[PDB]
């Protein structure tokens, strides 16, 4: 049995509101979340898959935001309930999407898709009044 | 079967890094020593049975990979994760045949079409050594993105930033107690950063480092190397004196 990745946490909001997106790990897979790096993406119909946030399995606790989401945008774990969050602030429109996360065991805060293995269900963010 | 030497990023202190740069010296070493730093074996005539020494490097999620290193010059020459093994393009056909002899029980064996040399490998990452952060972070990262290599999970930018990790803080490492003493203190403090130009400078100096101390009068530079501090200032070693806590193993010459 593999890890899933189950998201929760999208939905309608208007300017200025705030999310808060749950990448929750299955129960039963061998590592717990915190042995894994988790990136988090969005697409928009027209756009491709779009990385803006990540952490790293380093212990360090390593962190990377792409410049459209830095200041706004927190990547942070809770191990007691094998879980990531990404507490997005100050929406605005064109962050509306449907955004993913993505896990790789021993990963690195990576931005390219193809450096992750597990993916999410996806969770679409609207964004508008 | 050439030695091995274990480290693991998982739990890594300063004394279980420190333990294992020692060990990673004594197994380049054995020495041979000019104006008291020891001097790596002569490529030449070295018998292949001691030409390489092997670095199995492991992390929390229990990724493994194996680095060759070359005794001549302290280089990464190339890795193995499982299944295959991934060398960088020898310089000759000596160096060619030598590596042959490496993992040699490997399903899949590739040479890539670049070497390790940091010019080419900076370019690949995308970015100079000054702007790619090393600590233990950084090497447990570059353990996994070598090892999700073979699978197509490793983008070559990546790839080769986590060599310049790797080769920077075990190859490095091993040459210049100075290197050693910089990675000690990104471990001691669980924090990243990238090499500042005292330590970029040591690194692309220690060929003429080499040549000067062994070909020096009585430890006097026949002529002067510059160097560059933190900030950038320029000065020159004109003595192997002031070297001696800095430099730890010579490439050979005469
Ligand atoms: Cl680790
Ligand atoms: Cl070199
Ligand atoms: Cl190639």
């Amino acid at each position: 049995a593999q890890v899933q990745l189950v998201e929760s946490g999208g939905g309608l909001v208007q300017p200025g509101g705030s999310l808060r997106l749950s990448c929750v790990a299955s129960e039963f897979s061998g590592f717990t979340l915190d042995y894994y790096a988790i990136g988090w993406f969005r697409q928009a119909p027209g756009k491709e898959r779009e990385g803006l946030s990540s952490i790293s399995s380093s212990s360090d606790g390593f962190t990377s935001y792409s410049d459209s989401v830095k200041g706004r945008f927190t990547i942070s774990r809770d191990n007691a309930k094998n879980t990531v969050y990404l507490q997005m602030n100050s929406l605005k429109p064109e962050d509306t999407a449907v955004y993913y996360c993505a896990a790789r065991l021993g990963g690195w805060a990576s931005f390219s898709p193809q450096e992750y293995d597990y993916w999410g269900q996806g969770t679409q963010v609207t964004v508008s009044s | 079967q050439y030695p091995i030497i274990n480290f693991t990023t998982a739990g890594a202190t300063v004394q279980s890094y420190t333990n294992f740069i020692r060990a990673v010296r004594g197994r380049l070493t054995t020495a041979d020593v000019r104006h008291e730093i020891p001097v790596l074996p002569n490529r030449v005539g070295l018998p292949i049975n001691q030409r390489f020494i092997l670095v199995e490097l492991s992390n929390h999620a229990e990724l493994s990979v194996t680095l060759a290193l070359d005794v001549t010059n302290a280089y990464v020459v190339g890795y193995r994760a499982g299944n295959s093994a991934y060398f960088f393009h020898p310089d000759n056909q000596e160096d060619a045949e030598a590596i042959t002899h490496l993992f040699t029980d490997v399903q899949n064996r590739y040479t890539f079409a670049f070497g390790g040399n940091y010019d080419r490998l900076e370019q690949l990452a995308g970015n100079l050594r000054e702007n790619i952060e090393l600590g233990n972070g950084p090497l447990e990262e570059a353990i996994s993105a070598l090892y999700y290599y073979s699978t197509g999970g490793t983008q070559l930018p990546t790839l080769a930033r986590s060599f310049i990790i790797c080769i920077q803080m075990i190859s490095e490492a091993a040459r210049f107690q100075y290197i050693e003493g910089e990675m000690r203190t990104r471990i001691r403090y669980n924090r990243r950063s990238a090499p500042d130009p005292s330590v970029i400078t040591l690194e692309n100096s220690w060929g003429r480092l080499s040549t000067a101390i062994q070909e020096s009068n009585q430890g006097a530079f026949a002529s002067p190397i510059q160097l560059q501090r933190r900030n950038g200032s320029k000065f020159s070693v004109y003595d192997v004196s002031i070297l001696i806590p800095i430099i730890a193993l010579m490439v050979y010459r005469c």
